[PDB]
RNA sequence: UAAGGGCAGACGGUGGAUGCCUAGGCUCUCGGAGGCGAAGAAGGACGUGAUAAGCUGCGAAAAGCUGCGGGAAUCGGCACAUACGAAUUGAUCCGCAGAUAUCCGAAUGGGGCAACCCGUCAGGCCCCUGACACAUGAAUUUUCAUGAGCGAACGCGGGGAACUGAAACAUCUCAUUACCCGUAGGAGAAGAAAACAAGUGAUUCCCUCAGUAGUGGCGAGCGAACGGGGAU
RNA sequence: ACCGUGAGGGAAAGGUGAAAAGAACCUCGAACAGAGGAGUGCAAUAGACCCUGAACCCGUCUGCCUACAAGCGGUAGGAGCGCCAGGUGUGACUGCGUGCCUUUUGCAUAAUGAACCUACGAGUUACUGUUUGUGGCAAGGUUAAUUGUU
RNA sequence: UGUAGGUAUAAGUAACGAUAAAGGGGGCGAGAACCCCCCUCGCCGAAAGACCAAGGAUUCCUGAUCAACGCUAAUCGGAUCAGGGUUAGUCGGGGCCUAAGGAUAAGCCGAAUGGCGAUCCGAUGGAAGAACCGGUUAAUAUUCCGGUACUGAUA
RNA sequence: AACCGCGAUCUCGGUGAAAUUGUAGUAUCGGUGAAGAUGCCGAUUACCCGCAACGGGACGAAAAGACCCCGUGAACCUUU
């Protein structure tokens, strides 16, 4: 299960209202395009055309305790914009 | 360590502002060794409007060493022990009358 | 019972004092004391005009404090103050906690900067 | 005025990195001493 | 260039004798009935010397 | 006249002293145990929660999975939380035994700027994947066991200062110390007379002998053994 | 944490309350910025930096003094005024008076040293000698290591 | 010229960091010399404009906030909190090759730890197969969309 | 030497350090004195409190004098 969660955002909504065969997933950072493609085919029973990926490092954050301050980090992830064949949706 | 009271028991307050009052155990806080007795130790909590607010009257926990199991013979708030009367299974019995507590 | 009795006596004494307080104002106490010394002893409406048109910055906060003190007088007397009836009978400025910062100086030296705070207390009473 | 520290990541890792410390016996001595003191950072390879 | 001694509280207060905040020059509005700075437009009503100057 | 100032008292401000308190230290006693690691260590990286994880725990089976024994009403770790669930058909919790256990690291398929890059051969899927194997040295006969690395003190061995003292300093002292390096075990080393002595009878340790015999720019200093009493 | 290229160096920081019952609501204000109430509580001058709450340092009020006066700031006299029944605050005016430590033949010294307060800070212990105060035995005195019973 | 913490004095004093410069009208707001829009003025213009790399590491965009930070105030910010944002067969890098140098093989040297020693590693150099015109976001574009192509494997 | 312009300077609003510091109600002259006195003696002068301006004194501040001597102190350099 390399797919973590779908991307619900204004940019994804705009690109899906434009193209309607495009869907954005957030996946594990070490999964390459071929396995992302096979995984979405397994999880949704669709034929996939092309995959675009970009790596995000975690945001640095400031955890606040009673006394002072601690420096922490969010987890890294990989974005996967997925183009289905013309005719199918998710 | 297993406790001398449990939820669903009727206890009597042997010390405090509510000394000499009996009630039913609602919840037990094992970590801090306190229990909520129904109708006893009322507090007025100020709550801001959230999911109208107001002044809610509620029950505050009592330390369990201030509570004793009520004897089911005279209601005298006895001490309890444990024995194997019920087919060898450990059960709680009152020391003032020898009757088991069910 | 001793602390309860002392607290009851203090609470009963508080009912006949008409005052307001401003605490932890981030501003020099020595500069606030100039305005306090200016308005000490004045009739309240004249003092309000003086604070409204003064050329010192601290007068803006002192004006709100004096308005609050007048409101406290009105609440504790259960009426409204007539014109020219109240005056500023007591006012003091105290030093509060200080924030400490560092400012760089030439040749690598560093100097401390003190950002001071103050408290103000205002009493009002009738011109007796 | 040019100051003493002129950063270069390749030079930093070549001079003070984990593999360069592990290469010699005295570098392993340094690593053992830092581990015994209990340092959260062991080499310059730790920082990011 | 350098103080030979620290100043006493008395010496400091004696110097600060002449530090004071200036009282504003306030006139009363005979008609409007409020405070404003003398020789200045009364900002509550906008009048100056009996004539409207700033129209609200 | 007090613009201001001085002294005292009362009441405040600031600041955090003092008093009281605490399982956080310090020093020991008794009994165990004295290692972990190629079946992959110590120490790390990256993940893992209903809600971001800072610690804790765990490892793609990821605040966790299985069995046996104990036990009986709450439980779902902590940094002042709600939700939602589990649980008398016996949860959670405790003892013993198991399963899983990513990447780096002696790191061992080849490299490398630790936590990454690139491969070969046998299979299985299907350009890409998951699961095997693929280092080197020593006994050994290519089958086999063993080793490498880390780590408190104590042991043995190989090298080995100087400041200092001698009121300077070179013999001497500091000292076969500090430090560097190699290598064991639960202890190690030593040990059964080609011995001491002027009769005793292998080693080791304690009390004496004794600051004695000696030694020494006979200076500063250093300093036994025999014998006797014990532990064994 | 911070500092250093690195080896390495290396802090500060505990306490509401029995129980969060951790202050619904009202008033002033743009706002809790803050406060005054109400309420909880034995206690809120226990209100989140919260037990107690000292000094240096900073204010307000009350009493007395002070604008013809000149040196370590006190000390010994001594009117008047002012408070609570012989005590207490202040003090017109008078006499005397060159801080302290250290170092020196000798320091007001223009020799040294300190901004102030609170806290911290410097003849200790072991062994072996020797002298002495007090003791036990006494021509004798005393055990060391160690061993038994508890 | 002792140490830690706190608080004074000098003192509301020095200073607020290039003498390129500002004026007015509207907006929002409790509050405006400084924030937003417009007009006028001034400064740079082989730069004080536009790009690549090193280095930095979310500072980028949006909504809330003005406690602390900003040498003034602030409704503003490279500030606090939350959300969002970086898309490649053709761009750059790496996968390939070697230089200085480094680690080693066979061997050599040496109380120990170790020191030398030709294949491997190692760019700052060599080889790299391969387009584009137009649109498009608050924030990416030779990377997304539409047209025109090219290049390498494989059946 | 005179005049001129801007920046600093001066006044007001906002922010706000430092060196220094035994306590000070800290005058002048002569004398005295560890031998050059705000502080001692005798006289003289002087109503209380600021601001601008200048540098004679406070043997002004800073840095436990580098010159000189001393220590059976140290380092480095030379040599029959
Ligand atoms: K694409
Ligand atoms: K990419
Ligand atoms: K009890
Ligand atoms: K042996
Ligand atoms: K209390
Ligand atoms: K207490
Ligand atoms: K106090
Ligand atoms: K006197
Ligand atoms: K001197
Ligand atoms: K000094
Ligand atoms: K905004
Ligand atoms: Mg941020
Ligand atoms: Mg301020
Ligand atoms: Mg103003
Ligand atoms: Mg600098
Ligand atoms: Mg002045
Ligand atoms: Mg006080
Ligand atoms: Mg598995
Ligand atoms: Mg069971
Ligand atoms: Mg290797
Ligand atoms: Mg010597
Ligand atoms: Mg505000
Ligand atoms: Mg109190
Ligand atoms: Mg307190
Ligand atoms: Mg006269
Ligand atoms: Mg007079
Ligand atoms: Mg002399
Ligand atoms: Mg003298
Ligand atoms: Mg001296
Ligand atoms: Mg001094
Ligand atoms: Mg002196
Ligand atoms: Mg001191
Ligand atoms: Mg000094
Ligand atoms: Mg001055
Ligand atoms: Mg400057
Ligand atoms: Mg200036
Ligand atoms: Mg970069
Ligand atoms: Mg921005
Ligand atoms: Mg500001
Ligand atoms: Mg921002
Ligand atoms: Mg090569
Ligand atoms: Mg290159
Ligand atoms: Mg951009
Ligand atoms: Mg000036
Ligand atoms: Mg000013
Ligand atoms: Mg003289
Ligand atoms: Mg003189
Ligand atoms: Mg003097
Ligand atoms: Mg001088
Ligand atoms: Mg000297
Ligand atoms: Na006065
Ligand atoms: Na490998
Ligand atoms: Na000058
Ligand atoms: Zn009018």
């Amino acid at each position: 299960g390399i797919i973590i969660k779908p991307i619900i955002s204004e940019k994804m909504t705009a690109v899906t209202e434009k193209m309607s065969e495009r869907y954005g997933f957030r996946v594990s950072p070490n999964a390459n395009k071929i396995e992302i493609k096979k995984a979405v085919e397994a999880m949704y029973n669709v034929k996939v055309e092309d995959v675009n990926t970009m790596r995000y490092d975690g945001k640095r954050k400031n955890r606040y305790t009673k006394s002072g301050l601690i420096r922490g980090k969010e987890a890294s992830f990989k974005k996967a914009i997925v183009t289905l064949k013309k005719g199918e949706t998710i | 360590s297993k406790l001398h009271i449990k939820k669903g028991d009727t206890v009597m307050v042997i010390s405090g502002e509510d000394k000499g009052h009996s009630g039913r155990v609602l919840e037990v806080l094992v970590k801090e060794q306190r229990a909520i007795v129904e109708g006893l130790n009322m507090i007025k909590k100020h709550a801001k409007p959230s999911a109208q607010g107001g002044i809610i009257s509620k029950e505050a926990p009592i330390h369990i060493s201030n509570l004793n199991v009520v004897d089911p013979k005279t209601g005298k708030a006895t001490r309890i022990g444990r024995r194997l009367n019920e087919n060898g299974k450990l059960v709680r019995y009152a020391k003032k009358s020898g009757e088991e507590i069910k | 019972a001793r602390k309860h009795n002392s607290a009851e006596a203090r609470k009963e004494a508080l009912k006949q004092m008409y005052f307001a307080k401003l605490r932890n104002v981030p501003t020099s106490p020595r500069k606030m004391r100039l305005v306090a010394d200016m308005i000490r002893g004045m009739e309240v409406n004249r003092a309000l005009g003086v604070l409204k048109f003064s050329n010192k910055e601290a007068s803006a906060r002192v004006e709100k404090l004096l308005r609050s003190a007048v409101a406290n007088w009105e609440e504790k007397n259960e009426r409204k103050a007539e014109e020219g009836e109240l005056f500023v009978s007591r006012i003091c400025v105290d030093g509060a906690s200080t924030l400490k910062r560092l400012r760089p100086a030439p040749q690598g030296r560093g100097y401390r900067i003190r950002k001071r705070s103050n408290h103000v207390t205002i009493y009002v009473d009738t011109l007796n | 005025m040019k100051r003493t520290y002129q950063p270069s990541n390749r030079k930093r890792l070549n001079k003070h990195g984990f593999r360069s410390r592990m290469a010699t016996a005295n570098g392993r001595r340094v690593l053992a001493a830092r581990r015994a003191k209990g340092r959260a950072k062991l080499t310059v390879s730790d920082e990011f | 260039a350098h103080p030979k001694r620290r100043q006493s509280k008395t010496r400091t207060a004696k110097r600060r004798t002449h530090d004071k905040a200036v009282m504003p020059t306030l006139a009363k509005c005979p008609n409007c009935g409020a405070w404003h700075i003398y020789h200045t437009v009364c900002g509550d009503c906008g009048y100056y010397r009996g004539k409207l100057a700033i129209e609200k």
